[PDB]
């Protein structure tokens, strides 16, 4: 599957996102962005099946941009989070339920703090300092329980993105071009130039 | 489970075991399956316990609906005519045997019901698991114009034999009697006879035994 | 008549809808047609009306299949309506049962879709009366709707505005077209001349005149403009 | 695979003499690759808990149902919830969905405020009330939590004993499960006072 | 099941025997397998239980509906109900019953409705599980107009021996007769057609 | 204003329809009785057949409702016919649904209930009738219950309804104050019929002959009309009364 | 058909009015006085019940103020059946975005919510709307107290103090003149006891013929106190207006 | 003490009486006549058409209509709602064929259209029907005549008419009826029938008229409704054109 | 079809619902009920007027079992009472019951009866109920309590209290003669004195109806063997009860 990592350090939060999308044998597009901007302050990616991946990730945005507009209020990642699982859990029981694997990744202005949610397709949600969905974990998660600490900075989390995009290249069978990362904080979300 | 029913010259018993079964696991040593319809119509369940459950209450709120629109007494008919269309509704997919008995103005009734819808009439009937060997006793031991006493007796053999010669049942019997003159009485576990040995050892742990990393207080009030 | 014409719902003390009556009335002025018909054949002649010197002459009859049409005088979206049932139902007959519709039966199906406007509160009575020709396997049939319901099979009528004129002369001629049997252009001669009986003022021109002629080993054809120009 | 064996997870309840004890285990993860550590299965509305074991998200969509009716329940009632009055809201909210049920093996523990017996039942994914005054377990190690209390427990013991013998059958159940662990919280319940501790134990 | 219906002179007998089997196991030795859906109209039920008594139930519904309306309906009349309810529920049915009902105009009248709904009047009809065993000798002993004795006596020999040869069927024979008289329920025991 | 055309209430906290239905109720200008035997019950309707184009048989306002329950209808026929065939098939679905008949109580109530749905109800206007069921219900013995266009419904020991009704009333409970008890102690329902008609024809003043009645008799598990042959009959017994 | 016997219930007035806005109105303005006051540290609700017997029960009897969660709570002044009504699918309302959330519903959106659903019963369907008026008195994370208050119109509005109900016009130029931004929670309780003593239609103002509640902080949690009947005696002969 | 309760179907005028019924009996008043007379295996329908004008062409606008293969109905009032009512009663005679395979009786069909017309009369969204219908036939238990009227009222008739001419026709019927305790022949019935249709004509004899008749017996019909039509038809109308003079 | 979808209860220009003060009308002319709560259980009582002597008294209940612990008595329209009734009856299983399997307390089965009247005041086509009822009922929770309410669809508690015609007068005299310390006969005995003030009929065991709200009868469960269970606390009084009770008057 794709690669889809996030890390949550003291001051921001990253996420990762693979550049490679191929249908059949072929790479068709090998600098895709597979995040949504939900509000400045909250951004999500998101990896499944074609498709489904990209209608989920715009309806959400749209559901919180109007949520935002309605209110002039930017909602916090956990109220966020918490929607975002109910639609998953609607939509797993539903006709033909949404195969989409999302972690949001926000800084909440009223608590000053950063935060990182995992949600899996069928609406299951957790708050971890670092997650991912599908396989990388399996690479990344020992990195990251020998290596993470709870003061780290944004290029400490920045070196061990790297550390684990390095071991993924190297242990992996899939191509997946490399990957996007994006650091949201207090000035909003921006993305790093070259990694 | 074991589930039998005994009609005698004045009423109807029903009896049970007392054991729930999750899968080859005993869940509940003393699980009552004695369920009330009527103050004076009782049955016993058997399958999908939860199924058992759901449609004895339904069953009975409904009719208890139909006794205080009508202003009488709850027929054991009615309760068999609407088990048997709800079951039938869904096709089977209820998975509850009951065998439903009862006194009414009428006289004294007991029927059985299969999940499917089919219903049918006896003096004597036995569902469940040991139902075999419930329903051996049955042949073995009835008789026309049972007394009270007799279709008590006859219905805690067949319990007992569906509890010690099947795996599905065990612990203990409960019994209710419906007479056509007096009140049902309910005698929940009417004999125990499996009743657990001492043990070997007391096994309670000296106090610290457990490694605690934390503890906190938390707001209920 | 006063409290007893708000709807199609309420009867009359003397026993009458008044909502019927206006849509008569509706009828009434609207452009006369007249239809006359022989054994052979069956011809349908129309005036259409114009509003002012640039309008056009609405096309008054209306094609309902290869041997049935009608004519219309009154409101054109209700003829409209009932001339598209009338489509359905023939198609339905040739399709599913390989037979054509007769026209007796769609003058009953005409006056049951009259009829349950009539008797259901909401909606109105048709304002538009027809004048159907057909050529079945009983032969040449003209028939009359009303929208109150009644359709009567005659040899020949008219409906519209002074459609008396025309309904006397074709009285007065029965004898004579109803025996005009293997000419069409003779029949539809005397059409002309009844349509012109029923004029005040006015002259039959190229533009007025609207003709559909239907009958044996001819199907339901329409004539407008030049076509009508040999019956001036 | 299984909806059940997707997450795993183990809570036990257990009584006492005028107490009632519910522990859980912290465990969550798909299939092999455990997630989160954090991830707490009991809840409590009022004076009554509700462990739920089994698919995390209807563990969640039914912390969140019953803390909304529960809401409701105090609104119009204007008191708390019972533990007995919660078990039939419970059950029938579990049947229900008989036809599609919620993947959990909800399991109820608390004192009734008028009465102050303690009380415990369980119930399976369609709502069967396992009324069992001894113990109450759910989860993936269901077996060895079942062997452990019938081999522990004995009844009318003080709340630090119930305790000590709902932790160490809690541990010993999850340290021979493989989708059980990860941490452990218990919750001693008695009239007027509920504790909760965190467990040390193995993370693996 | 075992289940059949013979018309003589004085009206209609319908037999069945009394087991119902749940595989191999005997679930009711004692079995009351004829319905009456009115008071001189009965059936006699084969294949899934519960759908028959749901079909018989809604059919006395039916024809008490029609007593309290347009009076006492006909043996035709219970047949075509019958008919309706398992044509146009045929996929979700598996009932086979055999409906005899006496009458004073039309005298008595036996109708047999297959799977599928099919409707078919027969002088006598035979249907269940040991029908087969016992058709050849239907065929060779049955004959019209006959008496009530010797009609009973030809019923219980059918089911007897499929009883017999059929381990599905069993018990007791049951025969309900419908006659000018009325209603007339005979049973009889093991011991008298297993000595046949 | 238009309170007096819908069932809403009046200034008066009134029904106006609901009224305007009882008095419709006596446009047949016919009078029934109903009375309890000892262990059958007996209604008794004046049949009047005025124009002599009518077949006198299918001139009837009484119905027999399933084969215990027998109904007497006060009011035009058509209404009458309604709540015949809504009775026979709420009757018919009672008895599938709960496995026994339907009780003549319980019949009347939900059409007593019915007749409240009309009554609160705009859209529908209430049965301009008055039904009264007459039984020997399996639990309670002879039973008549009386339902009016007001979703009112009661059971009586013995009732009237028609124009004349206050007269028939008053003459029955005279018979019953006189006799001190609840019913006529009479074996037979032939006496009983007699009985009904003589007071019948006491409390009308008027002769009646055999094509002026209809006579409904339940006893247990079968209700009956008499024909005019048995009709006459009785009123030959009647005749060679004291 | 029916037409004649339609009320046409949401219709314009040739001046461009509701009727059956304006008629509710009328008919709260014959109901009980509600008054809210938002002091700096909290807010106060305080209603006069109308009902008033020697036989009533005051103490299981809660007319006029309602709670919707914990941290909102309403004084109504109309028809309690509608108010219950429309209490009860607020309560629905504040649950489901709790659960959709896992965050308590701010005041403005609940209030929002209730006057669209009055709004909408006075431009469709036909039928009465809800003869209630609502005084909100709630707390949330964003803008701390509010108070609002909702007509049949299904207009909402914000204030500082306000009143619905009978008198509104004396009650808030009293308050008005007694008003002050700095002022705390008992003086907003003097405030409103004074303003339903000067605004009663009864004789006297006793205990059993209002009642008082309190929003306030006592920590970093609000706490909604409802006042038993003794407590309403004890703060009434604090304030002077009675005597024990 | 009010007005205006004659402005909506189903309201109850103060005295009990439903104005809008009365309306629409006051249309079918308006009506032509129409007559039936039960004979004693069978029934016999009659009606006389209006010659609007000799444009119309004879022997069509047929006014009988048959329900089933046994039943037939002629009706005076609003034609069109009288087919309305022979739609109705072909569907419940439909639906009663299908579910019981016997052809409807004659009572259950009489009911189905009473219920139905009463059914008309119960709700202020529906007008009442502007007919009143003579129908009937042969089935198990005999011959049958109903009237049914537009208040959903229906008796069984030995004979019945209705329309401009009604009441003399009814008169005749009674004589018929007072003539006659034994029964009439179904082919006595028919020119019976077409001498009641000629003697009523005269309340409606401004213009010219078409006698239509149609019968049901048992012996000359087989069981089947049939138009009088051909030798019978010219028969019948010559006994009525003699004893007209 | 179906056409009065509009509410029939509006706004009158003075502020006023015409048809609930109709309905209240309607209930001021029915006849005169009343409740009385006491200690240990509540009493509610109506008169029990016959048309005719041929009538049965019995087959005419104004007092209503909606659960074993909570009855109810009217005054107003008979009909409408049986139909809340049965609405009553059954929304007491349908929401409560079959729901946290136990009856509901008194002040929810009154609010939910509530909502039904206060739905026809509003829904389309529909007149409000003309009836006001008194609701008595016991819950473990709310002791013992007694609610009235209103067509317009109002409820609230009452010590004690009547609607209907001697509604003033039985309401003055229950002021006068009510106390906090007042036992379940003394409260039997007071409502007995207020119902013959107001009858003017025959008043004895046959005429007038009366139940109670008071202790468990076991013995009216039908079924004995679980502890747990308990009898109905509403019982309904015979004719015998109440003739010794006024003849001890
Ligand atoms: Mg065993
Ligand atoms: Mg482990």
């Amino acid at each position: 599957m794709d690669i889809i990592l996030g890390i949550r350090v003291q001051d921001s939060v990253i996420l990762a996102s693979s550049k490679a999308v191929t249908r059949g044998i072929s790479v068709l597009k090998d600098s895709d962005d597979k995040t949504r901007q939900l509000s400045p302050h909250t951004l999500m990616s998101f990896a499944g099946e074609a498709g489904d991946t990209v209608q989920f990730a715009e309806y959400i945005q749209a559901n919180i941009q109007l949520y935002s507009i309605r209110e002039d209020y930017e909602l916090s990642p956990q109220a966020v989070s918490s929607f975002v699982r109910q639609e998953l859990a609607k939509s797993i029981r539903s006709r033909r339920p949404y195969q989409v694997n999302v972690l949001i990744g926000g800084y909440d202005k009223k608590k000053n703090k950063p935060e990182l949610y995992q949600i899996d397709y069928l609406g299951t949600k957790v708050e971890l300092p670092y997650g991912a969905h599908g396989y990388s974990g399996f690479y990344t998660f020992s990195l990251l329980d020998h290596h993470y600490r709870p003061d780290m900075t944004t290029e400490e989390g920045l070196d061990l993105l790297k550390l684990c995009v390095q071991e993924l290249e190297k242990r992996m069978p899939m191509d997946f071009k490399g990957v996007i990362v994006k650091i949201v904080d207090k000035d909003g979300i921006r993305q790093v130039d070259d990694f | 489970t074991t589930i039998v029913g005994v009609k005698f010259n004045n009423g109807v018993v029903i009896a049970a075991d007392t054991r729930s079964t999750q899968g080859p696991i005993v869940a509940d040593k003393n699980c009552a399956k004695l369920h009330r319809i009527s103050p004076k119509i009782w049955c016993a369940g058997a399958g999908t316990a939860a199924d058992t459950e759901a449609v004895t209450q339904l069953i009975g709120s409904n009719i208890e609906l139909h006794s205080l629109y009508t202003s009488r007494e709850p027929r054991v008919v009615s309760a068999l005519q609407m088990l048997k269309q709800h079951l039938f509704k869904y096709q089977g997919h209820i998975g509850a045997y009951l065998i439903v008995a009862g006194v009414d103005p009428t006289g004294s009734h007991l029927f059985s019901i299969h999940a499917h819808g089919s219903t049918d009439v006896g003096y004597y009937l036995s569902l469940g698991s040991g139902s075999l060997a419930a329903m051996a006793v049955l042949e073995s031991h009835w008789k026309q114009d049972l007394t009270k006493e007799e279709a008590i007796k006859l219905a805690s053999d067949a319990i007992q034999a569906g509890i010690w010669n099947d795996l599905g049942s065990g612990s203990n019997v409960d019994v209710c009697v419906m007479e056509i003159g007096k009140d049902a009485e309910y005698l929940r576990n009417y004999l125990t006879p499996n009743v657990r040995e001492e043990k070997q050892k007391s096994y309670k742990f000296p106090r610290g035994t457990t490694a605690v990393l934390k503890e906190s207080i938390v707001n209920i009030c | 008549r006063n409290n007893y014409d708000g709807d199609t719902v309420t009867f009359s003390p003397t026993g009458r809808l008044f909502q019927v009556e206006y849509a008569l009335e509706a009828i009434k002025q609207g452009s006369v047609t007249v239809g006359l018909r022989s054994n052979t054949h069956a011809v349908l002649v129309a005036l259409k009306r114009n509003a002012d010197e640039l309008s056009s002459y609405q096309k008054k009859i209306i094609k309902c299949d290869e041997h049935m049409g009608l004519s219309l005088a009154g409101l054109a979206p209700d003829a409209r309506v009932l001339s598209n049932y009338l489509r359905q139902q023939c198609n339905y007959s040739s399709l599913v049962f390989n037979r054509k519709l007769a026209v007796e039966r769609a003058g009953h199906l005409l006056c049951d879709k009259a009829q349950k406007n009539t008797q259901s509160y909401g909606g109105r009575p048709y304002g538009v009366g027809l004048l159907i020709i057909g050529y079945d396997k009983s032969g040449a049939h003209l028939l009359e709707f009303q929208p109150s319901g009644n359709v009567t099979e005659l040899y020949g009528t008219a409906i519209g505005a002074r459609s008396q004129g025309a309904k006397t002369y074709l009285e007065r001629t029965l004898d004579t077209f109803i025996k005009i049997d293997g000419n069409p252009d003779e029949l539809i001669k005397a059409g002309v001349e009844a349509i012109s009986q029923s004029l005040r003022d006015e002259s039959l021109t190229v533009d007025n005149l609207s003709i559909a002629i239907v009958g044996k080993d001819t199907p339901f054809t329409i004539y407008d403009g030049e076509a009508v120009a040999k019956y001036i | 695979s299984d909806p059940s064996s997707i997450n795993g997870g183990i809570v036990v309840a257990m009584t006492g003499k005028d107490c009632v004890a519910i522990a859980c285990d912290l465990r969550l993860g798909s299939q092999s690759l455990g997630v989160s550590n954090k991830f707490e299965k009991i809840f409590h509305y009022g004076h009554v808990f509700l462990g739920i074991t089994g698919l995390a998200t209807d563990v969640t969509t039914l912390n969140e149902m019953f803390r909304y009716k529960t809401n409701l329940y105090k609104l119009k009632e204007e008191r708390a919830i019972e533990p007995e009055t919660f078990t039939q809201l419970v059950s029938s909210s579990l049947y229900e969905r008989r036809f599609g049920p919620y993947f959990v093996g909800p399991v109820v523990a608390g004192i009734n405020s008028k009465s102050g017996k303690p009380f415990i039942a369980g119930f399976d994914l369609i709502g069967c009330i396992d009324e069992a005054k001894d113990f109450i377990v759910s989860g993936t190690a269901s077996d060895q939590l079942f062997g452990m209390c019938e081999s522990l427990y004995e009844p009318n013991l003080e709340p630090e004993d119930l305790f000590e013998t709902i932790s160490q059958a809690l541990l010993n159940a999850a340290d021979r499960d493989a989708l059980s662990g990860w941490g452990a919280v218990v919750y001693i319940i008695k009239k007027d006072e509920v504790v909760k501790r965190y467990l040390k134990m193995r993370q693996d | 099941t075992s289940i059949m219906a013979v018309t003589f002179k004085d009206g209609v007998i319908l037999g069945a025997d009394s087991r119902t089997t749940t595989g191999a196991y005997i679930a009711n030795r004692v079995t009351d397998k004829l319905t009456r859906v009115h008071d001189k109209i009965w059936c006699c039920r084969s294949g899934s239980a519960a759908d028959t008594q749901a079909i018989a139930d809604i059919v006395q519904y039916h024809l008490e509906l029609y007593t309290s309306q347009y009076g006492t309906p006909s043996t035709e009349t219970a047949a075509s109900v019958f008919k309706e309810l398992c044509y146009e529920n045929k996929d979700n049915l598996t009932a086979g019953i055999i409906v005899a009902g006496y009458d004073d105009k039309n005298k008595g009248e036996v109708y047999t409705i297959p799977l599928g709904g099919s409707v078919h009047k027969l002088p006598y009809a035979i249907a269940g599980s040991g029908s087969t065993f016992i058709y050849g000798y239907c065929d060779k002993n049955f004959r019209e107009n006959m008496s009530k004795e010797e009609t009973v006596d030809f019923i219980k020999h059918s089911l007897s021996q499929a009883i017999k040869w059929d381990g599905s069927s069993g018990g007791v024979i049951r025969m309900v007769v419908l006659t000018a008289a009325g209603v007339e329920r005979l049973i009889f025991y093991p011991d008298e057609y297993e000595q046949l | 204003g238009y309170d007096r055309h819908i069932t809403i209430f009046s200034p008066e906290g009134r029904l106006y329809q609901v009224e305007y239905a009882f008095k419709a109720t006596n446009q047949t200008n016919i009078n029934s009785l109903a009375v309890r035997g000892k262990d059958c019950t007996v209604v008794i309707s004046q049949k009047k057949v005025p124009d002599k184009l009518l077949d006198p048989t299918t001139v009837s306002y009484i119905f027999c409702i399933s084969r215990t329950i027998g109904m007497v209808v006060n009011g035009p026929i058509p209404d009458a016919r309604n709540a015949a065939l809504r009775a026979k098939a709420e009757a018919a679905e009672f008895r599938y649904k709960y496995g026994y008949d339907m009780p003549c109580d319980v019949l009347a109530k939900r059409m007593a209930n019915l007749s409240q749905i009309y009554t609160q109800r705009a859209y529908m206007r209430p049965l301009g009738v008055i039904l009264t069921f007459v039984s020997v219900d399996e639990e309670l013995g002879p039973s008549i219950y009386k339902t009016d266009p007001a979703g009112y419904y009661v059971g009586y020991k013995a009732t009237a309804t028609g124009p004349k009704q206050q007269e028939i009333t008053t003459n029955l409970e005279n018979h019953f104050k006189k006799s001190k008890i609840d019913h006529i102690n009479e074996e037979s329902w032939e006496k009983v019929v007699e009985f009904a008609i003589t007071h019948m024809i006491d409390a009308l003043g008027t002769e009646f002959s055999k094509n002026d009645l209809e006579v409904g008799v339940a006893t247990k598990d079968k209700f009956f009309t008499l024909s005019a042959e048995n009709i006459e009959e009785r009123l030959v017994a009647i005749a060679e009364q004291d | 058909g029916s037409r004649r016997y339609d009320s046409r219930t949401t219709i314009f007035s040739p001046e461009g009015r509701l009727y059956q806005v304006e008629y509710a109105l009328e008919s709260i303005s014959h109901a009980g006085t509600a008054i809210g006051i938002m002091a700096s540290d909290g807010i106060v609700l305080a209603a006069e019940r109308k009902v008033t017997s020697t036989l009533l029960e005051q103490d299981t009897s809660t007319e006029k103020l309602y709670k919707l969660n914990d941290k909102i709570a309403v004084a109504v002044a109309g028809l309690t059946a509608d108010a219950e009504i429309l209490i009860n699918t607020a309560r629905i309302h504040a649950q489901n975005y709790l659960k959709t959330y896992n965050e308590d519903i701010p005041v403005e959106i609940l209030v929002r919510r209730l006057s669209d659903i009055k709004q909408g019963y006075t431009q469709h369907g036909g039928l009465r709307p809800f003869g209630v008026s609502f005084i909100y008195a709630g707390y949330d994370d964003r803008y701390g107290y509010q108070l609002y208050t909702s007509n049949p119109s299904g207009n909402y509005t914000g204030w500082k103090a306000i009143s619905v109900g009978a008198n509104t016009s004396a009650a808030q130029t009293l308050l008005q003149m007694d008003y002050k931004d700095d002022m705390k929670v008992d003086d907003a309780i003097e405030l409103a006891l004074k303003t339903l003593s000067k605004t009663t239609d009864s004789s006297a103002l006793t205990y059993d013929r209002l009642e008082f509640a309190t929003i306030r902080k006592g920590d970093g949690e609000v706490y909604q106190k409802i006042f038993k009947p003794q407590e309403i005696k004890d703060i009434l002969v604090k304030t002077g207006i009675t005597k024990k | 003490i009010g007005t205006g309760y004659d402005l909506s179907n189903s309201v109850f005028s103060p005295d009990g009486r439903n104005f809008q019924v009365e309306y629409a009996v006051k249309a079918v008043e308006n009506g032509t006549t129409s007559i039936g007379i039960k004979c004693n295996d069978g029934v016999v329908f009659a009606v006389e058409k209006l010659i609007t004008s000799k444009l119309l062409v004879p022997q069509k606008n047929v006014k009988i209509q048959v329900v089933d293969r046994h039943i037939g109905c002629v009706y005076s009032g609003l034609i069109p709602d009288g087919r309305h009512l022979v739609n109705r009663g072909r569907e419940e005679a439909a639906s009663f064929k299908k579910l019981y395979k016997t052809p409807i009786p004659i009572p259950a069909f009489a009911d189905r259209l009473g219920q139905y017309v009463q059914a008309h009369t119960l709700y202020n969204s529906v007008r009442p029907f502007g007919v009143s219908t003579i129908f009937g036939g042969v089935d198990k238990n005999g011959a049958h005549l109903y009237m049914l009227e537009p208040s959903g009222s229906y008796w069984g008739y030995k004979g019945a008419a209705t329309g401009k001419g009604r009441q003399s026709a009814k008169a005749e019927l009674e004589k018929l009826v007072d003539h006659h305790p034994e029964g009439l022949s179904a082919r006595e019935a028919v020119k019976q029938a077409a001498k009641i249709i000629y003697l009523a004509h005269e309340d409606n004899k401004e213009k010219d008229f078409e006698l239509e008749i149609s019968w049901c017996s048992l012996s000359e019909t087989n069981g089947l409704h049939k138009f009088v039509k051909g030798d019978l038809l010219q028969e019948a109308i010559d006994f009525a054109q003699k004893e007209i003079n | 079809t179906d056409r009065y979808s509009f509410s029939l209860t509006t706004f009158s220009p003075s502020g006023k619902l015409g048809q609930i003060d109709y309905a209240l009308t309607a209930v001021k002319q029915g006849v005169t009920s009343l409740g009385i709560k006491a200690t240990n259980g509540v009493v509610i009582a109506t008169e029990k007027k016959s048309s005719s002597p041929l009538a049965m008294s019995e087959t005419l209940s104004k007092v209503s079992l909606l659960t074993p612990d909570i009855g109810a008595v009217y005054s107003g329209m008979g009909p409408d009472y049986r139909v809340l009734v049965d609405k009553s009856r059954k929304v007491a299983h349908t929401s409560y019951k079959r729901i946290y399997g136990e009856y509901p307390p008194t002040k929810l089965l009154v609010s939910e009866v509530a909502k039904i009247m206060q739905e026809a005041t509003q829904s389309g086509g529909v007149r409000p109920f003309g009836v006001s009822l008194l609701i008595a009922g016991h819950d473990e929770f709310n002791g013992f309590s007694l609610y009235q309410v209103d067509p317009s669809g109002s409820y609230f508690p009452w010590k004690a209290t009547a609607i209907g015609k001697g509604s003033v007068a039985a309401k003055t005299f229950l002021e006068k003669r009510w106390n906090d310390e007042l036992e379940l006969e003394d409260a039997i005995h007071i409502a007995l004195l207020t119902l013959k003030e107001s009858v003017e009929g025959e008043f004895n065991g046959d005429t007038i109806e009366l139940a109670i709200i008071g202790d468990e009868n076991p013995d009216l469960l039908g079924y004995t063997g679980i502890p747990t269970d308990k009898g109905p606390r509403f019982r309904k009084l015979t004719s015998q009860e109440i003739n010794d009770r006024l003849e001890a008057l």
